[PDB]
């Protein structure tokens, strides 16, 4: 009820037009900026009491940055494109230590999201899915995040079937790309939290708050 | 705790 | 093509009629073997080449038991039930030092599986989306099992709708499951592998091949 | 390398 995918387009046109790492967390530290004014933009994300506004963002903002640069990332050969602008192929991250994961980014989301043309409406949809993450602990009202989770797949479905009638499996198709999102989003987690256990690549303020307690 | 994310919120 | 409900249902009813953590560990052990017949059953599986069968069950063994334990568990108060016919309860988890991951499964799992009354038709096919997981590295061909991954949610999601009428969401519902259990496995991975490292609490040799390379 | 699996899939 009250989930028109047009917003959610727009949150998602307004808030975008030598070691590889480095420059990928400050990307990330640069766009955590970003996911805030978009979650803002989100029906119903800021009427939420702030503490589960916090507790949504800290639980899926690496979830949700892999899916936009994943995304914004399609048109690129062998590499990621970063919102800084900059680009990082694929032998540089396997150079530089984190190929594995790199390569798992390259396979389960960005080839795929190209092969069956991944559009900005779906895109926007998938992301405030799992911004609506019911699961996350220390929800004051699960249920009320459960309902704005349901009014976003449902209005997803919508739009498939309706935009691309001649794929039915669309709808699930996008879906069964969140758990592959999961994986690859605890494993990026898991290096970030090497790098600053390390001591080497520069973590900004934002990011380095999103590794704090919790 | 959460200072940035919270200010970046609440305007 | 040719993915009937009918044959995923009988698979399900075909193979299933003082410390928690060793007793959770026989249990997996021994539903190893079951877990084969399992797959043996489901349509097409024993017609891919005996290499990506292989690769299926050893990337998805973990979810396909939890699932499957946790459905079981959807009458159990606070606690699971285990294939051998023990219960465990929360409080006997936590004082094994599980009480984290015990709870996640009894919040994200078996208390939403019994809240939307997940019957075993669904059950079954959710567990044969995860069994084939077009991600799975090594797979001589991730098309067919992307295709086969297809026919399952299409026969469910048919299942759906038809079966639950009044719940046009319980499909994607059903589908958004599927992240949680991907992350819990994960997490019951981990704990695996220190049991291992400790020393501590015995592990069967089926369940120790799975910890094996890759 | 996977004896036991190998073996029960084959049977
Ligand atoms: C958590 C995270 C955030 C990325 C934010 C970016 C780079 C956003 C953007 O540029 O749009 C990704 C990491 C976090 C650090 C490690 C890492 C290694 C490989 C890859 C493909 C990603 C990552
Ligand atoms: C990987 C795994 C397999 C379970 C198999 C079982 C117990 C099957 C069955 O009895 O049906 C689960 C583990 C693996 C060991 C650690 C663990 C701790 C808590 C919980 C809820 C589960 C687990």
């Amino acid at each position: 009820e009250d989930m028109p995918v047009e917003r959610i387009l727009e949150a998602e046109l307004a808030v975008e037009p030598n070691d590889p790492v480095t420059n990928i967390c400050q990307a990330a530290d640069k766009q955590l900026f970003t996911l805030v004014e978009w979650a803002k933009r989100i029906p119903h994300f800021s009427e939420l009491p702030l503490d589960d506004q916090v507790i949504l963002l800290r639980a899926g903002w690496n979830e949700l940055l892999i899916a936009s640069f994943s995304h914004r990332s399609i048109a690129v050969k062998d590499g990621i494109l970063l919102a800084t602008g900059l680009h990082v192929h694929r032998n540089s991250a396997h150079s530089a230590g984190v190929g594995a994961i790199f390569d798992r980014v390259l396979t389960e989301l960005v080839s795929k999201m190209r092969d069956m043309q991944m559009d900005k409406t779906e895109l926007g949809c998938l992301r405030a899915i799992v911004l609506f993450n019911p699961d996350s602990k220390g929800l004051s009202n699960p249920a009320e995040v459960e309902a704005l989770r349901e009014k976003v797949y449902a209005s997803l479905e919508a739009y498939c079937k309706h935009k691309y009638p001649e794929q039915p499996g669309r709808f699930a198709k996008l879906l069964l790309r969140l758990p592959a999102l999961r994986s690859i989003g605890l494993k990026c987690l898991e290096h970030l939290f090497f790098f600053k256990l390390i001591g080497d690549t520069p973590i900004d303020t934002f990011l380095m708050e999103m590794l704090e307690a919790p | 705790k959460h200072k940035i994310l919270h200010r970046l919120l609440q305007d």
